């Protein structure tokens, strides 16, 4: 089944909301996980691993440092898997 | 609907059609070649009387088309 | 007598899509369906000589 | 070839010499990529690019033969023993089979009566 | 026909007594296909045979007999040896297909019996062993490439070996 | 050894043609011949074992 | 960098853990035990002690290193569809299509002709912008982004554009 | 994850299911065998084939 | 019947107008090639002489038909090349093919050894001009000088050998006259007489020793890729070993014993190198060594079964390796390099040519009976009657005959070519028509291989 631009953003937000450690009310999508949201140095890699399991399993180790914000991570996953025409 | 993958296709499919056009052009005497067995006599095995060993074709068997090529 | 005749039919049925592979007659989207229908009657024509072999 | 432990991440240190070592390797890597980048992104080209690495790679096996092999010493002579040597090795293998076969034809038949081809 | 030995006559007769069910499925399909696409094929074959009318018999087989023995005229002569070697090469090509008939005689026994195999026949088994063994000594086999000039040497080598054994015994 | 009863087993398949699976009377004859032949083969091996034990004593 | 080497080791540790365990509830349990091992040494920062810890981290991990791990569906290397169902066709053989066949679907050809004219015209401007970047050798690591916004297209044009799709 | 049964799948597995169950009835009974091996050892040979699958 | 209409092709190209030329040379060659399959096929038990000994009949040589098959085929792929240069340069190098075909017809037909010799070496002169000129890469001279100083070094000992036979034993001439030939008494003076007769057909028929003549000529391309097929015609053009061993020295086989073993190692070691080689033309150049080595083994056994496969292999190799060189040429005029790794991509870029790439590579393997299986199988069967140990070595060769052609496939069956942007048109009609004219004769020989494999068959 094909993935939509609005659908991919909603799917990433649903996984981020059920993180338990991170507050659902404090962060939505536009806020960065590096400074604004409460996330550790080891926690950032663990959040990326959970997101890859839900969608198409593709995550580079070198490109893991470039993706930190949930809005940027949703765009990078959609571009690599070729989403929304 | 999508734009899909791209192949020359036009150069490829034309070659097969141009090949078949010349197979079928000389496929007409192939069709006549079957009827030559049908209309004309094919083969007969019999002991020949001492008069002539070769006439038109020296030894003709199976097909009548063998004798026609033996003359030229 | 028919045992020798029907044995070749099973072999000839499988070569008929190869005969139609070289253009012959146009078949769009129905070409995968044509192979299915070819083997279907090839099974029936193979069941009869086995019934003769039991006898 | 492989050791007792497979090399993948074993024995690596930060230090100061290794820090400048990565700076050297990435400098040439970016230098050879940029000359490709300027030649790749233009519609006016149309043609297969040469590249000095692959041309020299083909030239390494097809040529550079007679400029080499000037210090033969012993390593080249050992290759000849593995070269023309196996021909001498099989020379006594087939010959023993001939002495076995030729004797059987004249006295005490071994060839079957069913045999006729060749 | 004539040349092929084969079996005398096959029995092949069905009784069909045990279990009625649907008479016989093998016999009902055989009778149906005899009229569907077997009688129609027989009608088209008869129509093509009748349409021939005029037929040429022709010579078919050529004679060519004897033309002097190869092991009589020698001392290297082009006028004599050429026609003598032609006769030997004709017989060698004939002997190749004589073996093929005797080979197919054993093939016919294996097809017809199957289960019996070696217990019966015996005549075709004996006919194969007698010809092939003689074929090995006289025509090629150990005499390399086919040549009539070398063929006389192969016969002389067998004649010398037989004379040496006869003198001892 | 079984040939006396084995002829009836081939007769069932030759007569039935369709519905060849339904045959038990002729199938029992092939089971009866094998049960007696294997028992006779086991008795021959048992007699050889009994003779070897008797010869060892003497 | 020391920080990246820990991140690469932790990413590999979780993905290699799923090969041993069967159920997801045990996977979540053993992940908490792994986090407790790292957090004890994460607080203390040393140039000698932490580097010795990273070298010893390869040990124990190498003892249970090959149980044939799950290498994902569409993933680089490993097993099960790495290049399969993704053969497609490059954009280099797009202009090769001859007339009569090129006339079919005119919208796909007209839009591509307008895009090709934009790429050809901007190629001269991008070539000057690429050499405008300060290095005075050739390049350093990655490609430089464009500063101008009026002209657009940051050096590479056919890098992101024209790609394989399943 | 979208998982649904297709009409092409139904008219294929069901046709294989008849073949995977009735194979022991048709093939074994029709073909004439030679020499029966099952006679000796009720537990050591005859039951051992089924007991291995159970254990 | 064959000479005179072939000679009339020489004034045809020169008299015709500048725009045409190529149309007349291809069309008139095809009708002459039809008459070869019309008249030459008729034979009896022993094949009767044609006429006077200017050009004679064929006894075991339907290999003339292959030369007549490549008579127009060599003119097809040479269209893309030579087109840029002058009209006089075109007219010369079309007539050099006609001159090659003139001498090649004369070699196979004429039942001789004395006049055959001055046609065997006479084929070297037109090829020398073709190979040395029009070379895309350098070292043309390191292949041109190699072309003569290997062949003429081995063939000039025929002058001291062949004349020595006729001065003692009547005359060589017809070979049909040659029943005068008496078996060799096996003396040390007769040792070098046998070697001189062999060495001429030990260079053109490539062994493991003195084999370096062949790969140098193939890598350094003469013109495009269709003139490489003329060098393939010279491998099979050294068919005199079928005539010398059978007639001139039938008793001699003791000296053949080491020369079988020299060609036996030119099977494992020649296939080993053809695995890590970078040049695509070189991969066909070393595969051509092994296939012709199989003929060399077969001839020296002298069994009637081996010749049946040997004569078949001459026709089998001549239409399959030439087919492979045309595929190498079809990439050479698009990528402009002989590199295997650089030119990588079939079906995604070359859709219909990839199926021709399959059929050509599968013929190196043992396919369902075409000619390559038929040709090879008799040799394997003949070697077992010669010595039982052979198939232990011959079987290993069968493993790497897969690696001869599948490695050609794998390094072309990959959806890459990121560096490449050229090769837009996959095949311009004639490009695939070349490939069909090479495979369809092999497909017609499936039904009738009796015409191909015929030394008293």
């Amino acid at each position: 089944p094909p993935l939509t631009l609005e659908g991919i953003k909603d799917r990433v937000l649903y996984v981020l909301k059920l993180y338990d450690k991170i507050d659902p009310e404090k962060l939505s999508v536009n806020s960065h996980f590096m400074k604004d949201l409460g996330l550790d140095s080891l926690d950032q890699v663990e959040i990326i691993m959970a997101m890859e399991d839900e969608f198409g399993f593709e995550i580079p180790d070198i490109d893991a440092e470039k993706l930190m914000c949930p809005q940027e991570i949703v765009d990078y996953i959609a571009d690599k898997k070729d989403v929304y025409e | 609907r999508l734009f899909i993958i791209k192949p020359s296709g036009f150069y490829d499919k034309r070659f097969l059609k141009l090949l078949r056009f010349y197979i079928l052009l000389t496929g007409i005497p192939v069709a006549i070649g079957i009827t030559l067995i049908n209309v004309x006599x094919x083969x007969x095995x019999x002991x020949x009387x001492x008069x002539x060993x070769x006439x038109x074709x020296x030894x003709x068997x199976x097909x009548x088309x063998x004798x026609x090529x033996x003359x030229x | 007598n028919m045992f020798s005749s029907l044995s070749l039919v099973t072999l000839l049925l499988l070569t008929m899509p190869i005969m139609m592979m070289s253009f012959n007659t146009y078949k769009p989207s129905n070409y995968p369906l044509y192979v299915k229908t070819a083997i279907s009657y090839a099974f029936i024509t193979s069941m009869i000589p086995t019934m003769m072999f039991i006898h | 070839x492989x050791x007792x432990x497979x090399x993948x991440x074993x024995x690596x240190x930060x230090x100061x010499x290794x820090x400048x070592x990565q700076a050297e390797r990435l400098a040439i890597r970016s230098r050879l990529k940029r000359e490709y980048q300027l030649q790749y992104y233009d519609p006016s080209r149309r043609g297969v690019i040469e590249d000095p690495a692959l041309v020299r790679w083909t030239y390494a096996r097809s040529a550079n033969i007679y400029p080499n092999f000037r210090p033969n010493t012993k390593t080249s002579l050992l290759g000849a023993l593995f070269g023309i040597g196996p021909l001498v090795f099989w020379y006594y293998v087939f010959k023993t089979d001939r002495d076995r076969k030729e004797k059987l034809i004249q006295e005490g038949k071994l060839d079957r009566t069913f045999n006729i081809s060749y | 026909x004539x040349x092929x030995x084969x079996x005398x006559x096959x029995x092949x007769x069905x009784x069909x007594x045990x279990x009625x069910x649907x008479x016989x499925x093998x016999x009902x399909x055989x009778x149906x296909x005899x009229x569907x696409x077997x009688x129609x094929x027989x009608x088209x074959x008869x129509x093509x045979x009748x349409x021939x009318x005029x037929x040429x018999x022709x010579x078919x087989x050529x004679x060519x007999x004897x033309x002097x023995x190869x092991x009589x005229c020698q001392e290297k002569d082009v006028l004599c040896m050429f026609e003598a070697e032609m006769q030997w090469r004709r017989d060698y090509k004939v002997d190749q297909e004589i073996v093929n008939i005797i080979q197919e005689r054993l093939k016919a026994c294996q097809q017809r019996e199957g289960e019996s195999h070696r217990q019966n026949c015996a005549k075709e088994l004996e006919q194969f062993t007698q010809v092939v063994k003689a074929y090995q000594d006289r025509y090629x086999x150990x005499x390399x490439x086919x040549x009539x000039x070398x063929x006389x040497x192969x016969x002389x080598x067998x004649x010398x070996x037989x004379x040496x054994x006869x003198x001892x015994x | 050894y079984c040939a006396h009863y084995l002829i009836r087993f081939l007769k069932c398949k030759r007569d039935s043609f369709p519905n060849f699976l339904a045959c038990k009377h002729e199938r029992h004859d092939w089971d009866y011949c094998e049960h007696l032949d294997y028992v006779k083969r086991m008795k021959e091996f048992e007699r050889e074992r009994r003779l070897l034990q008797r010869k060892k004593r003497r | 960098t020391h920080q990246q080497k820990v991140l690469r080791l932790y990413k590999r540790a979780l993905r290699h853990l799923e090969s041993w365990c069967i159920h997801r509830d045990k996977y979540r349990y053993f992940a908490c035990l792994l986090r407790a091992r790292f957090d004890e040494h994460k607080n203390e920062k040393d140039m000698v002690k932490a580097t010795q810890l990273l070298r010893e981290a390869e040990e124990e991990f190498w003892h249970g290193q090959h149980p044939q791990p799950y290498i994902f569906p569409e993933s680089p290397g490993g097993t099960s569809y790495e290049r399969y169902e993704c053969y497609k066709v490059p954009e280099w053989c797009l202009d090769d299509w001859h007339p009569s066949e090129k006339a079919m679907y005119p919208d796909y050809f007209a839009k591509r002709e307008q895009w090709k004219k934009l790429r050809r015209e901007s190629w001269e401007r991008e070539v000057x912008x690429x050499x405008x970047x300060x290095x005075x050798x050739x390049x350093x690591x990655x490609x430089x982004x464009x500063x101008x916004x009026x002209x657009x297209x940051x050096x590479x044009x056919x890098x992101x554009x024209x790609x394989x799709x399943x | 994850n979208i998982n649904e049964n297709n009409p092409l799948l139904i008219n294929s597995i069901k046709r294989l299911l008849i073949g995977s169950l009735f194979a022991g009835y048709i093939i074994s009974n029709n073909i004439p065998p030679t020499t029966i091996p099952q006679m000796t050892m009720p537990y050591y040979l005859k039951t051992t084939a089924l007991i291995v699958t159970i254990l | 019947k064959y000479i005179i209409p072939t000679i009339m092709l020489m004034p045809l190209t020169w008299l015709s107008k500048n725009n045409m030329i190529w149309v007349n040379s291809t069309a008139h060659s095809l009708l002459i090639s039809f008459t070869s399959l019309l008249l030459m096929n008729q034979f009896g038990d022993n094949s009767l002489n044609f006429s006077l000994l200017f050009f004679s009949d064929s006894l075991s040589t339907p290999l003339l038909i292959l030369t007549m098959w490549l008579l127009p085929l060599m003119l097809m792929a040479s269209q893309h090349h030579l087109s840029k240069e002058n009209l006089t340069r075109k007219k010369l190098f079309i007539t050099m093919l006609i001159s090659l075909q003139l001498f090649l017809i004369m070699t196979f037909t004429a039942m001789e050894l004395i006049l055959f010799y001055i046609l065997f070496e006479a084929t070297l002169v037109p090829t020398l001009i073709i190979i040395t000129r029009w070379g895309n890469q350098t070292e043309r001279l390191n292949a041109g000088l190699y072309f003569l100083f290997y062949t003429l070094a081995g063939s000039l000992p025929l002058l001291v050998a062949l004349i020595y036979i006729q001065n003692t034993v009547g005359s060589l001439n017809f070979l049909m006259l040659q029943y005068w030939v008496q078996p060799v008494h096996n003396s040390w003076s007769n040792v070098f007489m046998w070697l001189a007769c062999m060495m001429a057909f030990m260079v053109k028929m490539p062994l493991y020793g003195l084999h370096l003549w062949l790969p140098k000529a193939h890598v350094e391309a003469p013109i495009a890729g269709s003139m490489v097929l003329a060098a393939v015609l010279l491998k099979l053009g050294g068919y005199g070993m079928l005539r010398i061993t059978l007639i001139l020295n039938p008793m001699t086989d003791f000296m053949a014993y080491p020369f079988i073993m020299l060609s036996l190692w030119g099977m494992i070691m020649t296939s080993s190198i053809c695995l890590r080689q970078t040049d695509l033309k070189s991969l066909i150049a070393y595969s051509s060594v092994s296939h012709m080595a199989l003929v060399i083994v077969a001839i020296l056994i002298q069994t009637p079964w081996s010749y049946m496969g040997a004569t078949a292999l001459m026709i089998a190799h001549g239409l399959t390796s030439s087919m492979l060189f045309c595929l190498a040429n079809s990439n050479y005029e698009r990528i402009h390099s002989r590199t295997m790794i650089l030119a990588r991509g079939l079906q995604t870029l070359l859709p219909l040519m990839a199926t021709w790439w399959l059929l050509a590579s599968l013929t190196n393997l043992a396919l369902p009976p075409t000619i390559n299986l038929i040709g090879e199988l008799f040799v394997v069967m003949s070697t077992f009657s010669w010595s039982n140990i052979t198939i232990i070595l011959m079987g290993v060769n069968m493993v790497i005959t897969a690696l001869y052609s599948l490695y050609m496939l794998i390094m072309t069956q990959r959806g890459k070519y990121t560096y490449h942007i050229n090769n837009i048109s996959p095949s311009f009609t004639r490009e695939n028509a070349l490939m069909s004219l090479h495979i369809l004769p092999l497909l017609l020989l499936t039904l009738n291989p009796k015409i191909i494999l015929g030394p008293l068959y």
